[PDB]
């Protein structure tokens, strides 16, 4: 087996999902809110 | 100019007290020059031969040593002192010129000072 | 502006070249104090001026370990006309590049910029090659770079070996290490460095060599520059002897490597130096570390037996490094540890079977291919070719034209490559090993395979 | 070294910071008694601290009964004028080791490089040291303190636009009344602990390139610790230091002062000789020779400038005054200068002394603009003077 | 050309913070 | 009486080191006539020369475009095509590798043997290589065997056979070399950088694909992928070296014949699939790697920009280095100095990656643990002071050397070869040296200021950070350090 | 590593290596690679195997055989009786050794 750390790094992830408890993120590719 | 000992005999007068001064320590004009004052000093030590530099640092303490002492060097060794015999103002000036050819083309200084 | 789809608008476009053009011939001229200047005119906007030295790691010896890649690096420094900071500059003023190569036979200083720029490339290269200041802590900066330089030698298996072996394989002058030891370091200084330049650089030693520049401007400019140089005699490059020798450093763990070498004719001889080149592209082979690319060399002799008939192989393929008058020929190789003896087996196989004359015409005429394809393709550089004037009017005087090479090639029968081969094996091997050594056979029992 | 057992106990973590900074700091061998005198300075902060708390105890910052609370100290607390005279004379001898302080300083060229910023701390802490003072003396209420307020508080009116408004909240009112001896007393208690904070980041500045030499020269090839050389070095200027302000405290306590504070202030009459205390004079004689309210202003403000300019001016590699005579030379005339300006200040307003104050202030700005053309002209030194 | 627009944008900072600690419009 | 000055050995040594200064201290000036360290702007047109590049276009839309130069012995003859892993979908990503390892693997006439020794009989060599939206086939070949080169590309472009067994071999191969993704830290990086950055779009996906693919990869799928994407009008056939275009153009009408024409068109693809920029960052800590490695990126320009040209030259002012340099600290580009100055980087990289509707401009850099801090200070900092102060003696520098770049790498049949397929893919057109010239003079430090303040001043970045990196910077510092607060 | 300071020592362990081949040639000092895998149980398993009682002698110089006998037989008796192994065969073949 491998681990998950040493998978991430050998396989980039353009689907990535980020933590969504305390936030929701804009749709990918929205205008910055800066 | 004015600071010329053969022609300004007052410049002679001054030098002759600057040269009785350092004499008395076994000290060179140049030993006065502390790299803690400019970069352009540091800069210049560095570039100088490590011997020099041991026998500035070897001057440095025993005129220390001779001033914690409330004491002067022995006439015999104040007689084969050379107080101008310079080491450093060459290099100084070497390293101004690139230091000045540095700032004239528009390229970063090669060292600088802490804010303190 | 527009899009770089559409043409700008108000530009003024220059003729195009013609589709044929006719090709230029080497000018070569001889300035009384035995420095030659050679140019040849290009079509393209760049021009590639060099200087090259008959100096190397060869004149070191006795007194002078070290001088050689020292110089490397010491190479478009301070001069006594111009500070390092002004000099690169006036590099980057123009957009060019510069380059210094150091051999055991050889020293190199090139610059590359575009045409327009040929006094200001030619003035900059001759004021750093004549009149280095070396100053004391310029070059100690350029002593603390090469501990580095030579502390990562151990992270290329191959160079480490290449050099480990010319050590072991010579005893004069050619056994003298082109990267000194540490010690031989410490002792190494600006003074040093110029008393072997200035008794090393002579006129008669040095040649101008300038792919892509008319030889009108280039004597123009580097006429005065040159002959205030003083006529110094020509003296002789001492002779180095090949011997027999082994070199064995174990360090332990895994992934050995090793490399068999042989003596060969040196660049001097020019119908078996050519038998040479044409024997490395037979052996042929790869890395063994990666692939990629079909026609690199997946079908030769080493490539097809080893890397397709046994597996857990690292590495294995062939070298050459011919001198003026001696060469070295050989087949490297990593295996495991403990599959040394089979690997060197494999190897010293391969070579008696070439020897004996188990290689068809089909693999003859393949490597006959390979071999001129590679020298015929390494001409598309403009480095290359500028490269290649300066090393062969330094050593033969001339530039003889690449079609004699050719026909050498295409001269080679299978006779050829068997007494070839024959003679090579029948003196003594130069072994080397580097890693686990443990496991690796002696220097006796391998030398009694041949 | 692996620190798995304890050693000393100085360089555990919980002295670690004073072992460093005030045990094992390194310090120049040849350091002579006149640099013993930031010590005792920082022991007169201490001195003055500690009386004008037990001292606060006493008084009532009240026009009806400040000057009845100072007396009542004086005759009714037990030990009490013996800190008054402390306290008073403490001011002082503050502003004596501090003058020494300053001027070794200026010999020994302690403002130059790398130390500028140690220097501009110290300019601060002596803008400090003035105000606490000044704010002070007003304290008692007696003649000179009300005549004083009411000078020093009418500079802001030099200010055209805004100067009598700056005058009239100062004052919070429009005169000198109990407003401003509430606020004085307030200000007065507050500042010294800024004072002490400022002396703090004064040490640590200094710390950060350690202590110039008189020699002069770069020294780290023969420094020493402070404890216990240096420490033993102190406590003599310690014990000497306490004979002098013994002296001072019981048989001489009021020579230093004047005689004017000790009657009530009123604000109807005037003393006809207005002064304010010794260490004040020579700023004050500057003020005075000046004929224009605010060219005076100016004048005080410019010394300070000149302070702070200093360290930053362009000058010659040599610090000490051992091997540069002129600037030596320069040093003993501004010293004589400012004893000049110090005793011109009491003189009364009147000639012949109005022109020599006016000579001796031009001949002290002249030091501060003449030591720059000296450094320009000594950097040529080692080239002129060879071998 | 850029530290000359810098130190207009400041001054005018420094000049809108005055009038607005002292707000001298009873004054002027 | 004093001793002599070279009684005392360190008098001694004083007097040399004063005379060798004192050698310093009067130049030579035959050797300073032409040098000039101040950088001009040089107009020379007349040298720009060179032989032109034919282009024509077949009824079915296939482009030919030669470079002759029948004085040489050698040739580059390739297949450029508009193709590439943007263009797969997710389920078939990962294909267009998989077709460049069986690309050469045997056709109906040819065996893998055959192939192999066909080429390597006539000396010759055959590359392919695959990028998010480019994918190249060419052959170095003597002059003699254009011909025979071009047969065995369209042979090996139209005729492919793929056998069940060598997808089977190639499939193990692949998922091998998935597995032994190391070693190659510099790929590694960038490839996290477009994840991250391009994320949720075609763009941010692998050249290489999921294992998966990989492992459900069959002959129809390659076949699809052929059909689909390698059609007339999105392939270039480029030739340079000892070439005629006729004779190119014949045999290329003669060989390319069953093409798929399907209608797909890339505009409409990169249309309907767009590509954006996500300020992102992925931070992969290893404190076992001796050195840390990352790139910092804002989103760039695409190809057909006007202001790819000033970010090019911005790229070339930013510069590289890495230890083995021997002037970093005298070099034009501030970054450069600081870092070679300080010793506070094994290398760095400025990198401007084009793409056909968005691009990548940043900076990477290698680093031991300890110079992190100082390095990330230092690279944002030279890149926000492109928004705000720069120098005409910079600006001229950069032209010139981004001049004297593009002309000195352009050496040799293969090089040619590539500028001319990459052009026409990106450009439509082979943009001849002056006119590329002119736009890179119009690049003056007000366009550079311009061009910063559009890409640099206050923009979202993208980080892909591996090894000892507890002390980079984390996201909200390296954001923070794109806008200066004293202007 | 304090080892190439002493010749005579450095020398006396490479002509070892480098005139036998086989057991003898084996460094009694392993390389600075072979020590990043030793571990204990590595150690262990050496031990068990090579440090049997009939490969063991006891000797004493200056004590009375009898309560020499007395304090050892309780703690060595128990040692498992294995048969005795063959010494592993080395073979001198000559050799060069050599650094700069
Ligand atoms: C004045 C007040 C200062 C008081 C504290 C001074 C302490 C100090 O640091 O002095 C060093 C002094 C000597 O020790 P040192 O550190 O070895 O000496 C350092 C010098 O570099 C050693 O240098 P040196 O060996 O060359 O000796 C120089 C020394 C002595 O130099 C001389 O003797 C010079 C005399 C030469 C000429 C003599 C006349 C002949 C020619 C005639 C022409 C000229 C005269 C004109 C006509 C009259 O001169 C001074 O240091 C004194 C300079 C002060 C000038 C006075 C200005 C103020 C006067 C008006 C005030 C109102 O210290 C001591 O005495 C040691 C005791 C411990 C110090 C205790 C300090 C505690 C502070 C007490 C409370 C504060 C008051
Ligand atoms: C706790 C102190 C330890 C002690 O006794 O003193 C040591 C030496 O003495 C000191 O270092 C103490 C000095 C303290 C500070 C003295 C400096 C006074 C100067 C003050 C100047 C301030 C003036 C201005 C005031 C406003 C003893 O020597 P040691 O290093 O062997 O100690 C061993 C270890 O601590 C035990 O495990
Ligand atoms: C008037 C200007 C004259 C300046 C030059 C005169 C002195 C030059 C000659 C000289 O240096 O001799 C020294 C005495 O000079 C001296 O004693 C220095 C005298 C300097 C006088 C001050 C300069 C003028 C100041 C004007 C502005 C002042 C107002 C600002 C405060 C020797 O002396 P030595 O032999 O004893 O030394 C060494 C003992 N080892
Ligand atoms: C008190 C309230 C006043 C409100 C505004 C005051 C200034 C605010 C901006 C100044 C500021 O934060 O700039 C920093 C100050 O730096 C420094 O300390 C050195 C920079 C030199 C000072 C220039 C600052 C602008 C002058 C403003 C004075 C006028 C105030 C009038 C209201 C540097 O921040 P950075 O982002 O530029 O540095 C990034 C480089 N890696
Ligand atoms: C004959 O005539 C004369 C005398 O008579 C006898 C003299 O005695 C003297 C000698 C006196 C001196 C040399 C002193 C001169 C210099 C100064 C500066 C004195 C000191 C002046 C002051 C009293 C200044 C006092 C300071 C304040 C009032 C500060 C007020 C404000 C405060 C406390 C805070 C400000 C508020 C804020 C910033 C708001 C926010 C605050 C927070 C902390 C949050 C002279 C010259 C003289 O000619
Ligand atoms: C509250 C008053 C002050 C205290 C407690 C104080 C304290 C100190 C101390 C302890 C030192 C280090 C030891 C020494 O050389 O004396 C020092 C150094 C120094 N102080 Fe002060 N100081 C004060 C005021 C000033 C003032 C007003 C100045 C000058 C404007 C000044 C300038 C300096 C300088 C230049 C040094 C460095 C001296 C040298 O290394 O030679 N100080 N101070
Ligand atoms: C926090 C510390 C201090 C407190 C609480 C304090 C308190 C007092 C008080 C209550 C008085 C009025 C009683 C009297 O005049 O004797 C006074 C007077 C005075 N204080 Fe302070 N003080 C402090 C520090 C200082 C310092 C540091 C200085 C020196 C700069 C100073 C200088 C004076 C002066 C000059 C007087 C007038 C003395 C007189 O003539 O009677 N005080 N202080
Ligand atoms: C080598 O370098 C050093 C010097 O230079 C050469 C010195 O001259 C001195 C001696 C002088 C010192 C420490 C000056 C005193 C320090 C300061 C900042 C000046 C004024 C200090 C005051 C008023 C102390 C008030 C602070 C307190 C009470 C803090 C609270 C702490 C406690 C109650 C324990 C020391 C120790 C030194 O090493
Ligand atoms: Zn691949």
């Amino acid at each position: 087996e491998v681990p998950a750390t040493v998978e991430a790094v050998k396989t980039p992830n353009s689907k990535i999902v980020y933590d969504d408890h305390n936030h929701e993120r804009y749709p990918p590719g929205d205008p910055s809110k800066r | 100019r004015l600071v010329d000992p053969r022609k300004n005999f007052l410049a002679r007068m001054h030098m002759k007290s600057v040269s009785n001064r350092l004499r008395r320590y076994g000290l060179r004009y140049d030993d006065l020059y502390d790299p803690l004052y400019d970069l352009d000093i540091k800069e210049a030590l560095n570039r100088l031969p490590r011997e020099i530099v041991d026998a500035r640092n070897q001057r440095l303490m025993r005129a220390m040593d001779l001033s914690m002492k409330h004491e002067y060097l022995p006439d015999n060794l104040q007689a084969v002192q050379t107080p101008f015999r310079s080491y450093l103002q060459d290099m100084l000036a070497l390293v101004k010129r690139e230091r000045a050819e540095r700032e004239a083309l528009g390229a970063l200084p090669l060292y600088q000072r802490t804010i303190p | 502006l527009t899009s770089l789809d559409m043409p700008l608008q108000g530009v003024s476009l220059p003729p195009p070249l013609a589709d044929k053009v006719e090709p230029s011939k080497l000018q070569i001229t001889t300035l009384p104090n035995g420095l030659k200047i050679a140019s040849e005119t290009t079509p393209n906007p760049a021009a590639s001026i060099g200087l090259y030295v008959d100096c190397g790691s060869i004149y070191e010896a006795p007194y002078f370990h070290g001088a050689t890649h020292l110089l490397e690096r010491m190479a478009f420094k301070s001069t006594l006309n111009r500070t390092h900071f002004r000099l690169v500059r006036e590099i980057e003023a123009i957009g060019g590049n510069t380059s210094a190569s150091a051999s055991r036979e050889q020293m190199s200083y090139t610059i590359d910029a575009l045409k327009t720029y040929v006094p200001e490339m030619v003035e900059v290269l001759i004021d750093s090659v004549r009149n280095p200041a070396f100053l004391d802590w310029e070059v100690n900066e350029e002593l603390r770079k090469m501990k580095v330089e030579i502390a990562e030698l151990a992270k290329n298996p191959m160079g480490f070996l290449l050099e480990a072996i010319h050590s072991a394989g010579y005893s004069g002058p050619l056994a003298s290490p082109l990267y000194a030891p540490e010690s031989a370091l410490d002792r190494l200084n600006g003074e040093l460095l110029e008393e072997f330049m200035t008794e090393n650089f002579t006129a008669a030693r040095m040649v101008l060599a300038a792919s892509g520049v008319e030889h009108e401007e280039l004597l123009k400019v580097a006429e005065p520059l040159t002959s205030d140089l003083p006529n110094v005699p020509p003296q002789l490059a001492p002779k180095s002897q090949y011997v027999g020798g082994d070199f064995r450093q174990h360090t332990g763990g895994e992934a050995t490597h090793f490399a068999v070498a042989f003596e060969v004719p040196g660049w001097n001889n020019e119908k078996e130096a050519v038998t040479a080149t044409v024997l490395q592209m037979l052996m042929g082979g790869g890395g063994s570390f990666s692939a990629g690319g079909p026609g690199k060399g997946m079908h030769s002799w080493l490539y097809r037996r080893v890397l397709n008939e046994y597996q857990e192989v690292q590495s294995c393929t062939a070298f050459t490094s011919i001198f003026n008058d001696t060469g070295l020929f050989g087949i490297y190789g990593c295996s495991s540890p403990q599959f040394a003896a089979k690997a060197i087996e494999l190897a010293a196989k391969e070579l008696k079977d070439v020897a004996g004359g188990k290689v068809n015409q089909a693999h003859l005429d393949r490597a006959k291919a390979a071999t001129k394809s590679a020298v015929l393709m390494n001409l598309e550089s403009r480095m290359i070719a500028a490269e290649d004037i300066g090393r062969q009017i330094l050593t033969y005087g001339e530039r003889k034209p690449v079609d004699q090479f050719l026909k050498s090639v295409d001269q080679l029968t299978l006779k050829d490559i068997a007494d070839f081969t024959s003679k090579v094996i029948s003196k003594p091997l130069t072994m080397g090993s580097f890693g686990d050594v443990l496991a690796v056979p002696s220097y006796d029992t391998i030398s009694s395979k041949f | 070294t692996i620190r798995n057992q304890r050693f000393s106990l100085l360089k555990q973590p919980i002295s670690s910071t004073l072992n460093q900074h005030l045990v094992d700091y390194p310090t120049p061998s040849n350091l002579s008694y006149w640099w013993g005198f930031g010590s005792l300075a920082g022991i007169c902060l201490v001195i003055q601290i500690v009386t004008g708390v037990f001292l606060a105890m006493h008084y009532t910052p009240h026009v009806d009964l400040a000057f009845n609370s100072v007396e009542h100290i004086m005759r009714d607390v037990e030990g009490g004028w013996l800190l008054r005279y402390m306290h008073a004379n403490g001011a002082s001898m503050f502003f004596i080791v501090v003058y020494l302080h300053i001027f070794r300083g200026l010999y020994y060229a302690s403002y130059s490089s790398p130390r500028e910023f140690v220097w501009c701390l110290g300019v601060v802490i002596f803008l400090l040291m003035i105000v606490t003072a000044f704010i002070g003396y007003v304290l008692p209420w007696g003649q000179m303190s009300f005549w004083g307020a009411t000078v020093i508080t009418s500079l802001a009116s030099a200010i055209p636009v805004v100067g009598d408004t700056i005058v009239t909240w100062l004052w919070g009112g429009f005169s000198v009344d109990n407003a401003t001896l509430n606020r004085f007393f307030s200000l007065h208690y507050l500042l010294p602990f800024i004072l002490v904070g400022a002396s703090l980041l004064h040490l640590a500045a200094l710390h950060q390139y350690g202590s110039n030499n008189p020699l002069g020269v770069h020294s780290e090839m023969d420094k020493i610790a402070f404890y216990p050389y240096f420490y033993v070095k102190d406590l003599v200027g310690w014990v000497a230091f306490a004979i002098f302000f013994s002296i001072w405290i019981f048989y001489a306590p009021n020579v230093l002062g004047h005689p004017d504070n000790y009657i009530p202030a009123n604000p109807m009459s005037t003393p006809p000789h207005i002064v304010p205390e010794w260490y004040f004079l020579p700023i004050y004689a500057i003020l005075r020779s000046i004929p224009d309210k605010a060219g005076g202003v100016a004048a005080i403000a410019l010394v300070f400038i000149c302070l702070l300019a200093l360290p930053f001016f362009k000058s010659m590699y040599v610090r000490s005054s051992s091997f540069r005579p002129i600037y030596q030379g320069m040093f003993w005339l501004l010293l004589a200068d400012c004893l000049l300006l110090g005793w011109i200040g009491c003189q009364p307003v009147e000639a012949p002394f109005v022109t020599i104050g006016q000579i001796s202030s031009l001949v002290f700005f002249l030091f501060f603009a003449i030591t720059p053309i000296l450094g320009r002209v000594g950097r040529g030194i080692p080239n002129s003077y060879t071998d | 050309t850029i530290d000359i627009q810098a130190a207009a944008g400041w001054g005018i900072a420094a000049a809108a913070g005055a009038i607005w600690v002292v707000q001298p419009f009873g004054w002027i | 009486s004093p001793p002599p000055p070279h009684l005392m050995p360190y008098d001694h040594a004083a007097e040399i080191i004063k005379n060798k200064i004192k050698k310093l201290e009067n130049p030579d000036k035959r050797f300073l006539k032409y040098a000039s360290p101040h950088p001009i702007l040089a107009s020379h047109n007349h040298i720009l020369s060179a032989p032109e590049t034919r282009v024509t276009t077949l009824p079915n839309g296939l482009r030919v475009a030669t470079e002759s130069n029948l004085s040489a012995k050698t040739a580059t003859v390739g297949v450029w095509i508009d193709a590439g892993s943007r263009f797969e979908s997710d389920e078939t990503n990962g294909t267009a590798h998989f077709l460049e390892h069986m690309i050469f693997k045997g056709t109906d006439r040819r065996t893998v043997r055959a192939l192999e020794e066909e080429i390597e009989d006539i000396g010759g060599h055959l590359n392919a290589y695959t990028s998010r939206e480019q994918t190249t086939y060419y052959a170095k070949v003597l002059d003699s065997n254009v011909n025979q080169a071009l047969d065995v590309l369209a042979d090996i472009l139209q005729n492919s056979k793929f056998e069940e067994q060598r997808i089977n071999r190639e499939r193990d191969v692949i998922l091998r070399e998935m597995q032994e993704v190391e070693g190659q830290t510099d790929e590694v990086v960038l490839d996290h950088l477009h994840a991250t950055a391009f994320q949720y779009t075609p763009l941010g996906r692998t050249i290489l694909g999921p294992a998966q693919n990989v492992k459900s990869i069959t002959r129809e799928d390659l076949q699809n992928y052929i059909k689909t994407h390698y059609t007339a009008s999105r392939m270039v056939i480029a030739a340079a070296g000892a070439v005629k275009h006729e004779e190119v153009v014949e045999q290329v009408k003669k060989l390319f014949t069953k093409l798929s024409s399907d209608p797909t068109t890339t505009s409409q693809l990169v249309a309907n699939e767009p590509a954006s920029f996500t300020g992102s960052e992925v931070r992969m800590i290893d404190d076992d790697l001796p050195l840390a490695q990352f790139a910092v990126a804002f989103e760039g320009a695409s190809w057909t920009d006007p202001d790819s040209v000033a970010l090019m030259v911005m790229q070339t002012m930013l510069g590289s280095w890495n230890k083995n340099v021997g002037g970093g600290k005298h070099v034009g580009s501030d970054l450069t100095q600081r870092v070679a100055i300080n010793e506070i980087a094994e290398s760095i990289m400025a990198f401007n990656t084009n793409y056909k509707d968005t691009g990548l401009f940043g900076v990477y850099a290698v680093a031991k643990a300890d110079c992190l801090d100082d390095l990330s200070y230092a690279i944002m900092y030279e890149v926000t002071k492109l928004a705000y102060r720069v120098s005409d003696a910079d600006v001229t520098r950069a032209r010139n050397q981004l001049k004297s770049s593009l002309l000195l790498h352009m050496d040799g049949t293969s090089p040619i070869a590539e500028d001319i397929g990459r052009q026409l893919l990106t450009y439509g057109r082979r943009i001849p040296t002056a006119e590329l010239f002119a736009r890179i003079d119009a690049v003056d430090a007000s366009t550079v200021k311009r061009v910063a303040n559009k890409y640099i001043y206050d923009k979202d970045i993208a980080i892909s950070a591996i090894g000892p990196i507890q002390d980079l910077p984390d996201y909200n510092k390296f954001r923070r350090r794109t806008y200066w607060n004293r202007y």
